[PDB]
C-alpha cells in the first residue's frame, strides 16, 4: 500500500560518516563516482538478466572448469559473509546501546535469532514495513536538521578538483575509498538482482520486443541508485559537520555519533536521549532487512556454481555462524574495543570491495558475446583496470 | 567625448527623407535615453527629439510630423528617420546618450561627433 | 542511439529566467510545487490513458452536450493557440538576433515555413537529433559556468519560508507566479500523453495486470519532469545572479540576456560572441521542436470534441496563421518594442495557466468513476480550488 523500504546498510552508514570525521569533504567525490558506476552495472546486468534465459552464476559455470569453479564459489561466499558480519556488527552494537548488555550476547543472540523472521512474518508485512520506513525517515529529518552554519564553496570545489595527489597519496584516504565503493556496490546486489530480474511476465522467448521490460526495470534500478546516493552524500556532510577541524581527529563510529547527538548543547536535554534511542531503533531495522535480502543471494550462489541446493534455514544458519566466528575472536583477543570492532567492520567493506573484481570481469566478458550488447563497454574495461591499479597498490603498501 | 559615431548625413532636395543613426563604438550593453541636438551655423544647440528607457519619443514643437525617432534593442543603435524635409533644417546633427557599459556599472553620458545636412536644388 | 531530446520551451525560458531578474530568489518555491503537481496529474491521465480505451477529449465529450461541447473545444484551441504564439515569438526573437532582419519577416518565414520539417524530415532524424542535444547540453554548461559567487542560505531560506504576504501582494508576482505554473503544465502534453499512452503493447483488455505498463510509464514520466524541474531552478537562479539587486531593475526579457552574454567581462572578448551565437541558436532549435511536438494535440483535441478529422499540414497551417495574426497587430500597433513583445509572450503564458481548469475539472471527475481510482484525490480538489481563488483574484485587481 504506503512506500516502505529500507536503504541505510550499516556498512555504507560507517563508512560514509567515518570518511567525514576524518578527512573532511574530500572524499565526496568518490562517493558519485561509485554510484554512477554502480547505475551502469545494473544495467548490464539486467540485460544479462532478461535475455539468455540464465542466471550470472550458470553464466560464470559456462565458462569455466570445476576447479576454479571451485574457486570463484568460494570467492562469493566469502563476498556474502563479508555482508553478513558487516549486518551482525551493527545489530549488535545497536542492542548494546539501546539495553545495556555486553557485546558478545548480543552477538549471540542475533547469529542464532531468525526465528523472529518466521514469527513476525506470520505477524504481518504491511505495518512493519510502513512503521519501519516511518522511522527511517524522521531518523533521516533528524539529522538533516542537525546540519547547521557550513560553507558550500568548500564542499563544492572539493568534490570538483578532486585532489589526486589527496586522493591517492594518504593510504588512510585509499582505505576508505574502497569501503565506500564496495559498499556501494555489493556484488550480492549484482546476483540478486541477474536472478530476479527473470521473472516480470516478459514473453520469456516470445518476444523478441521485450526489451520494453528492460526499459522500464532500468528506469526502476536508476531511481533507486539515485536515492542512495542521495543518502550517502548526507550521511558523509554529516560525519564533517559534526567532526572535523578539532582537537584528537576523534575517529568517528557510531558510538561518537551515538553521544554527540546525546550531549548535543542546543538539542536541549531530554531531546538528546530522545534522538539517542530513535537512532538505536533505526541501527538495529536496517541490520534485520540488510540481512534477509542476501539469504535468496546466496542460494542463487551455491545453485549456480555447485549445481546444489539446500532449503533456506540451514543456509541462513550456517552462513550466519561461519560470520560470527571472526566476531568473537576478535572480542576476545581485544577484550572489548569500541574502536577495535569498528576497525573490523570497516576493514570487511574494503575486502568486498577487494573481492568485486573476480565477480566482475565474467560479466563484461559474457555481455560481449550474445545478441544485445553495449556499444561503449570501454567505460566498463577502464573502470575495472583502473580499479585493479588501486586495489592492488592498497595491497603493496602493506 | 568620443566612441559614438554617427552616420548618414548627405545632399537631400527638399521635401526627400534620410535616416540618420547613432551607434557605439564597441560591445554596449544598453542605451538608456537618446537625444539628437542640431547646431546650425547661426543659432544654438536646439534639440529635437528624446527617446527615453522605455518609449517616449518626446519632440520638438516644430518638427512633429516629420522626425519619427526609434530605437534598435537588438544592435544598439538608435535612429531618425527625417522626412519630407525642408531648407530650414540644414544643419549639424549631434548624438547624445546614456551608454551603460556593463549589466552593473553605473552610467555615463556621452556626445558625440554628428553629420552634415544640406537641403537644396 | 545516442539520447537526444529538447526538454526547455521559450515559454518557461523567459517566464523562469525573468522572476529572476525582477523579484529575485522568492518565486523558486512555487516552481517546485508546480513541478510536482504535475507529477501526480502526469499519473492520472496515464492511467485514464491505459484503461477505458478511450481519450480524454473522448472522456469530456461523454459527459457533455453539442453547445457546451463547442465551449470546451474553443479553450483547448486556444490553448493550442498560444503555445503556438509563444513559439512564433521564440523563433522571431531567435532570428533577428543571429542575422539582423527585422521582427515582421521573421514572423512571415516562421508562419508559412513548415516546409523545412518534411525536408529534413526526408533529411534524417538521428543525427539532428544528436546535434540539437549536444547543442543544448553545452549551452546549459555555459550557464552553469555563467553562476557565480553567491550566497546559499539566501536561495534556501527564500525557497523555504514561502513568504505568502510576498507571494500574493505584489500582484507583479503572481503574474509570474502564473506564468511559470502554466508553462509547466501545458495542458497540450496532458491531451497528447492521454493519446499516446494508448499503444505500449499493453493487453488491450486482456490484461487486467497490464498495470505493469502503467508502474513502467509513470516512472518515465516523472524522469522526465524531475529534470525538467532541475533546468527550471536553473535558468531562476541565473536570472537571479545576472540582474539583481542593481538599478532601473532592467526586466530580463531574452535581449537583456543575449546582451549580458556578450558585454560579460570575465569572459574574454571573442567568448562573448560565441556564446551569444551559441545561445541564439539554442534558442531557435527550442522553438521548432515545440511546435512539431503539439500538432498531435491539435489533431486529438478536434478529432475528440468534434468528431471531425483533417490532414496534418492543413492543421498546423491554420493554425500558425491565426497564431501570427496576434504577433503582426501587436507588432504595428506598438511600432516594435521588445520590452511590449516579451510582455505579450508572458501574457501568452498566463492566459494558458488561466484556461487550465477547464481541462483539469473533467480529468478528476471521470478519474473518480471507473474501475481504478486514486484513494487520495484530495490533493487534486484542494489544488484546483486554490488554484480558482488565485486566478480568480488575478482577474479582480484588473
Amino acid at each position: 500500500m504506503s512506500v516502505a523500504v529500507g536503504y541505510m546498510d550499516p556498512g555504507n552508514w560507517i563508512t560514509s560518516m567515518q570518511g567525514g570525521a576524518q578527512y573532511g569533504y574530500t572524499l565526496l567525490f568518490v562517493i558519485l563516482i561509485s554510484s554512477l558506476a554502480a547505475m551502469l552495472l545494473q544495467s548490464m546486468t539486467v540485460r544479462l538478466g532478461i535475455a539468455t534465459g540464465k542466471d550470472l552464476a550458470q553464466m560464470t559455470r559456462h565458462f569455466l572448469s570445476k576447479p576454479v569453479a571451485i574457486i570463484f564459489w568460494i570467492i562469493a561466499e566469502l563476498a556474502i559473509i563479508a555482508t553478513d558480519i558487516a549486518e551482525v556488527i551493527g545489530s549488535a552494537i545497536a542492542l548494546d546501546l539501546i539495553f545495556g548488555i555486553p557485546l558478545i550476547v548480543g552477538a549471540l543472540i542475533t547469529v542464532f535469532d531468525v526465528f523472529l523472521l518466521l514469527f513476525i512474518m506470520r505477524f504481518g508485512f504491511r505495518k512493519i514495513e510502513a512503521i519501519v520506513g516511518t522511522l527511517i525517515f524522521t531518523v533521516l529529518a533528524i539529522f538533516v536538521f542537525e546540519v547547521f552554519i557550513s560553507s558550500p564553496q568548500l564542499t563544492d570545489i572539493l568534490n570538483g578538483f578532486v585532489p589526486h595527489k589527496e586522493i591517492v597519496t594518504n593510504q588512510g584516504i585509499l582505505y576508505i575509498a574502497l569501503g565506500i565503493i564496495g559498499a556501494t556496490i555489493m556484488p550480492h546486489n549484482l546476483y540478486l538482482h541477474s536472478s530476479i530480474v527473470q521473472s516480470r511476465k516478459y514473453d520469456r522467448h516470445d518476444n523478441q520486443e521485450k526489451a520494453q521490460a528492460i526499459k522500464y526495470a532500468t528506469i526502476d534500478s536508476n531511481l533507486q541508485l539515485s536515492i542512495a546516493f542521495v543518502v550517502n552524500c548526507l550521511l558523509l556532510t554529516l560525519g564533517a559537520a559534526l567532526f572535523f577541524g578539532t582537537k584528537t581527529n576523534d575517529l568517528g563510529g557510531f558510538y561518537d555519533l551515538y553521544h554527540a547527538l546525546k550531549t548535543e548543547p542546543v538539542l536541549g536535554a531530554t531531546l538528546g536521549g530522545i534522538m539517542s534511542t530513535l537512532f538505536a531503533v533505526a541501527l538495529l531495522a536496517s541490520g534485520q532487512n540488510s540481512t534477509i535480502t542476501g539469504t535468496l543471494a546466496g542460494q542463487i550462489v551455491m545453485e549456480g556454481f555447485l549445481r546444489l541446493s539446500i532449503p533456506n534455514w540451514l543456509r541462513r544458519l550456517i552462513t550466519r555462524a561461519l560470520a560470527v566466528i571472526p566476531v568473537i575472536i576478535c572480542l576476545i583477543i581485544f577484550k572489548g574495543n569500541s574502536e577495535k570492532i569498528e576497525q573490523l567492520l570497516v576493514f570487511s567493506q574494503v575486502f568486498l570491495s577487494i573481492a568485486l573484481p573476480f565477480s566482475l570481469i565474467p560479466l563484461q566478458l559474457a555481455t560481449s558475446n550474445k545478441k544485445l550488447m553495449g556499444p561503449f563497454i570501454n567505460k566498463t574495461w577502464v573502470n575495472i583496470i583502473s580499479w585493479t591499479l588501486i586495489v592492488i597498490l592498497s595491497g603493496l603498501n602493506v | 567625448q568620443r566612441q559614438l559615431v554617427e552616420s548618414g548625413g548627405g545632399l537631400v532636395q527638399p521635401g526627400g527623407s534620410l535616416r540618420l543613426s547613432c551607434a557605439a563604438s564597441r560591445s554596449i550593453f544598453s542605451i538608456d535615453t537618446a537625444g539628437w541636438f542640431r547646431q546650425a551655423p547661426g543659432k544654438e544647440r536646439e534639440g529635437v527629439a528624446t527617446i527615453t528607457r522605455d518609449g517616449n519619443a518626446n519632440y520638438a514643437d516644430s518638427v512633429k510630423g516629420r522626425f519619427t525617432i526609434s530605437r534598435d534593442r537588438a544592435r544598439n543603435t538608435v535612429y531618425l528617420q527625417m522626412n519630407s524635409l525642408e531648407p530650414e533644417d540644414t544643419a549639424v546633427y549631434y548624438c547624445n546618450a546614456a551608454i551603460r557599459t556593463t549589466v552593473r556599472t553605473s552610467a555615463q553620458e556621452y556626445w558625440g561627433k554628428g553629420t552634415p545636412v544640406t537641403v537644396s536644388s
